């Protein structure tokens, strides 16, 4: 689904920008 | 109908069978004073230059005497023939084949074709053997400003096409091959039908020749030794005649043998390498007329502006044509020497072992007869019968001829190894068979599963057996062993509650005995064996055996390549390529190596023990370090990438993954975190002091989708430079592997998420090996796009910064690195990068 | 010691050296041909061979004789006395080219001491018999005035030019009531065709025969029929079954084995063998016949004594001290290995440093004819076609048909008769 990956990008933004 | 002029001396010369003496079947008196006869023929011509006993010394008579009366005399009578034999025939062999490739004087405008009937039908259509790349490109009609790079380009062509020299690939064990024989000149059995390559593993050199010759091969005639009643002293000399005797009759039937190859074999591939040599020159010939009335169609302005050397672009030809010669000569004369060595001279020692053994048997009952007057040494000389004819006689090609061509070529075909081969089993329509050209009778009965990647499995059943019987004509381990066995293997792994069992009890696997002497390989546990039992009951054993405190092992319930050494002096085992271990075996005395060759499991296990097995080979001699180690990459080919057992490697199968640079080392979906952290192994929990290795089926389990059926699908396997998806199983829905499309840093955390199109994410993952030596790893490449040259990274680990200014704490991830893309091209390839992948798939030979 | 005589083909009969004789196929119908003595014993009648041809056959035709052969015909070949002359006078030079080193020399020494046996196997053990087609050759006797006589002569060779293929060279046997002589140990009169300008070209760069070789080789047959020892046992012969294979005659293997090099491989031992033992079986008969000999009941000036003696030493038999004859079973071995494997094509050729063929299967290409084998420019008895100061013994240039294109014509092919095949579709 859409939202699902909308919110785990911001996941992985947070991740990469540790 | 077309006729077709051919010269008498372009027929094939083969000798009639009713050439050869069958004087060999006749009876032989043995005497006390019996002479065995050998002819030389080879004259030292100086002894006659100077022999004083030669011109006569005696007065010529006078010429002078009464006239002849009686006039009685038979007069030859003579008759011409005529000139023209006119023969109906609606075959096309060599004669019709060269004949397609020629045109008339009064044409000039020529294509080239591939289609042999065409080049018949129509004048200007000539037939070419080479490909159909090379024919549509001599075929090119260009503008004139692209003419010269034209030539330049055809005529490299022409050199490349004509040098053309080997197989699919080298697995088949075809030292050379032109494959283009068949297509050139269609002799034999319709060579230029399918695939001439395969054709010629299947059935070898006999493939083509016109005409299988039927072989004089007699029966040997019984000797008839004299008695010399109360005369030790002679009746001694009987035995000894009639075993030189004996030699004699085994170098006269090679000598028979040699005569029938040069007159009915070796004039066949005669004829095949003239007809080849004639027809590289009319293809060069039509290439040299084509490149004319494409340079003549031009105006004076254009061919002023062309530079083109018509003498360089003959020679140029001519110098192709040449290497190409060599490499059929050697070719064929190797084909010639195989028919020799495998198709004639096995069948001559067949007729003649029988015959020593008939020999035998009256020499013995001979000294039985003669026992009283023969009192003590009867039993001296019954052994020196026994004794002398043990030792078979070897063939030497240059007792029966000194010419330096047939020599050299007899002695190249003995010097390349893979013509040592004695047994080559090798799958084919459901069935195994020797590949060898020696014959084997293999029996694979109906317990054995085979399939077509050559693996055949063994298991615990009773019909689960292979019987090889080995051609007894074959002559090797003349006084001492010289031989070698190569095969690949794949051991499960031990159940960990029947170690006890797994440690201590040995099995045969493969079992090769008569009279209680020969070979075997066995398993006790994790060590493989050889096993050598010479006549008087002496053994000796070399062993592999591999460490089962491993984290993670090389070897368990993965194939491996066992090659086994036999020489005078020892007794090796290598894996791998390399050598493991070495066993004096001095001591040994005569080993039987030819008896039956069994597969089957044997001993106290485990009714679900199982082994698998593939490209079982035996050579004649003792391969060297470098022979084993080419032989190990040449059976590692392949152009699908493998498992992490060494199976092929599968589009829609779960595989979980093993880092090469990481070993204890996997991938976990963090938790609520769209990334791959990175975990260490659990291990082998329990006590067995015997036992020691990391869990394997954890982690994500992953799967790989083809990206797309744009190509010929046709089956599931893993091709390097495939385009893939990486994805995996979140509980019950399917996720992908992505990397972010803004890559600053040297290295990013990859993206784990459901399936979904975003403009932001590459999902498209090219499968890479970049190992030039044998792997199970395989590299897992992002790029822009297939078509796209830019590679973005690699898919590896690396340590990532995760928390702390005064200690900072790091943290493996699973990520894409543009540091691994350097790397991968340094030279060696680094085996132990952390961008080395290998899937591993639940299989029943491992459990944890 | 041998002396090539000389003289031009006009010379007057002189009964001695030239004569008028009957060659042994005119069949005693008083033919008389004009022959000239090269040596002792060996006889050249320069003339065309005709015994068992056709007049016509001279005559290129939509036939051919020989499948394996491009064979020139000219029927004006030797038709004046002047060409005669040319034949004879270029025998003369072969002959001492043959002489000029001690190989070739102890060739013509074999041949001219060979003498046939005295009879055949017709013939009683107990006498010599000089009264056969084998042995005595005709010669008219009738000078100026004086009546005609007939007196017989011993030969051992008599050398016509050609018959209707120049370049078929041929040495022939005789047969008296289907029985050779020359096959069974006595040995015979034996004749050979030959033609020394129309000569054979070969490749190992194509190249053209020393005319001295080829007549060597042709030498080397007439020796074997000297001995007794033509074989004829188990010949090579092609299997004919199939369309795609070559026909061809059979081949003795005394074709290989005075070929030399390494052509006998095709004869087995074993035949090798069956030879041997015909030949030694042979000799043992002529050998008995010499112990048993008492008169010749054709000629009564023969001197039993001393024939028996010449004929010891030609078969190398030994004389026990009461005077009889035996076989020493190691002389006869070194004889027939002599005989049979010594002389070859290969080991003269070798010798000579001429150039041959590779083989005795090597292909028949188109004949040359070499414009004069008389001018010492060109040929000379000492080294051929390959002169130093020519610059042609380097790798036999002189016999290369590219370099020494001065020695030699091209035939048209409009004069060659070739066999061919025709493979034919419906
Ligand atoms: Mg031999």
């Amino acid at each position: 689904q859409e939202d699902m990956f909308a919110k785990l990008k911001e996941k992985l933004f947070n991740e990469i920008n540790k | 109908g077309i006729c077709i002029d051919v010269d008498n001396e372009d027929l094939f010369f083969i000798a009639d069978k009713n050439s050869f003496s069958d004087d060999l079947s006749k009876n032989e008196r043995i005497e006390y004073n019996t002479q065995s006869n050998y002819i030389e023929n080879d004259f030292p011509i100086n002894e006659l230059i100077l022999d004083t006993d030669l011109i006569s010394k005696i007065e010529l008579p006078s010429e002078n005497t009464e006239s002849l009366t009686d006039f009685n005399v038979d007069v030859p009578v003579y008759e011409k023939q005529p000139a023209i034999k006119k023969i109906f025939t609606d075959e096309n062999t060599i004669f019709q084949y060269l004949y397609s490739q020629t045109f008339p004087l009064d044409i000039r405008d020529i294509s080239l074709t591939s289609s042999f009937d065409d080049a018949l039908l129509f004048s200007n259509k000539v037939y070419s053997f080479f490909s159909m790349d090379y024919i549509k490109t001599a075929n090119k009609v260009v503008e004139a400003g692209l003419f010269a790079g034209w030539v330049k380009q055809i005529v490299n062509d022409f050199v490349i096409e004509a040098n053309k020299s080997n197989t699919m690939d080298k697995i088949a064990d075809i030292s050379l091959i032109v494959p283009y024989i068949g297509l050139a000149l269609n002799v034999g059995n319709e060579t230029a039908k399918g695939n001439f390559e395969n054709a010629f593993e299947i059935a070898g050199a006999s493939i083509l020749l016109e005409f299988i010759p039927e072989l004089l091969i007699p029966v040997v005639g019984a000797f008839l030794l004299e008695s010399y009643i109360d005369n030790k002293n002679k009746i001694i000399k009987t035995i000894d005649n009639a075993l030189t005797k004996r030699n004699e009759k085994w170098s006269d039937m090679y000598g028979l043998i040699v005569a029938q190859w040069l007159s009915t074999v070796n004039t066949q591939f005669y004829t095949i390498k003239e007809g080849m040599y004639k027809a590289l020159n009319y293809q060069a010939q039509a290439l040299e007329e084509i490149i004319k009335y494409r340079y003549n169609i031009y105006s004076e302005k254009e061919k002023s502006n062309i530079n083109i050397d018509f003498n360089d672009i003959n020679s140029k030809l001519n110098e192709g044509i040449n290497q190409a010669i060599d490499n059929i000569n050697n070719f064929i004369n190797g084909c010639s020497v195989s028919y020799l060595m495998k198709k004639m001279i096995p069948l001559a020692v067949e007729k003649l072992l029988d015959f020593d053994n008939t020999l035998k048997k009256n020499l013995l009952n001979y000294i039985d007869e003669n026992k009283l007057y023969l009192i003590g040494s009867a039993e001296y000389e019954k052994s020196k019968v026994n004794k002398y004819l043990k030792t078979i006689m070897p063939f030497d090609l240059s007792i029966y001829t000194n010419d330096t061509i047939l020599i050299e070529m007899f002695n190249k075909y003995n010097s390349e190894i893979l013509n040592n081969i004695i047994l080559n089993l090798r799958y084919k329509d459901n069935n195994l068979i020797d590949l060898s050209g020696y014959g084997a009778k293999v029996e694979v009965y109906d317990g054995v599963e085979l399939n077509d990647k050559n693996q055949f499995k063994l298991t615990s059943s009773a019909n689960s057996k292979i019987r090889v019987t080995q051609n007894q004509n074959i002559i090797f381990n003349s006084v001492f062993l010289d031989f070698s066995v190569s095969f690949w293997i794949r051991i499960p792994k031990y159940k960990n509650d029947g170690i006890q069992n797994y440690i201590h009890n040995e099995y045969t696997i493969i079992n090769c005995m008569k009279n209680n002497s020969g070979w075997k390989i066995s398993i006790r546990g994790n060590r493989i064996i050889w096993t050598l039992i010479d006549i008087n009951g002496k053994t000796k054993s070399v062993f592999f055996e591999y460490n089962i405190r491993e984290d993670i092992s090389e070897y368990i319930n993965r194939w491996f390549f066992v090659t086994i050494t036999n020489n005078l002096n020892n007794a090796k085992i290598y894996i791998n390529g390399k050598l493991e271990s070495n066993t004096d075996i001095k001591d040994i005395r005569e080993v039987i190596a030819n008896g039956e060759i069994i597969f089957k499991l044997d001993g106290d296990i485990d009714r679900t023990q199982f082994i698998w097995m593939k490209y079982f080979s035996i050579f004649n001699t003792e391969l060297s370090q470098s022979n084993i180690e080419e032989r190990y990459k040449i059976q590692s080919y392949s152009e699908y990438l493998k498992d992490f057992w060494g199976n092929p490697l599968m589009y829609n199968k779960e595989y979980y993954m093993f880092n090469a640079g990481n070993k204890n080392s996997y991938i976990k979906l963090k938790k609520d975190s769209p990334v791959g952290e990175i975990l260490t192994r659990s291990k082998y929990n329990q006590n067995s002091k015997y036992i020691n290795y990391r869990d394997l089926y954890i982690g994500e389990k992953f799967i790989i989708r083809r990206k797309s059926n744009s190509q010929s699908i046709n089956d599931d396997i893993v091709r390097k430079e495939d385009y893939i998806y990486l994805d995996f199983f979140n509980l019950n829905q399917e996720w992908r592997v992505y990397t972010y499309k803004y890559f600053k840093k040297e290295e990013m955390k990859l993206f784990l998420a459901p399936i979904y199109d975003s403009d932001e994410f590459y999902n498209t993952i090219q499968i890479k090996e970049y190992d030039e030596q044998p792997t199970y790893s395989c590299q897992l490449l992002f790029k822009k796009d297939e078509e796209s040259t830019d590679e973005i990274g690699l898919i590896g680990i690396h340590r990532f910064y995760e928390s702390g200014i005064v200690f900072e704490e790091y943290k493996d991830y699973f990520c894409i690195s543009k540091w691994y893309l350097k790397e991968v091209k340094r030279k060696p390839y680094n085996l132990k990068l952390g961008c080395n992948w290998q899937f591993i798939p639940k299989d029943e030979g491992w459990t944890e």
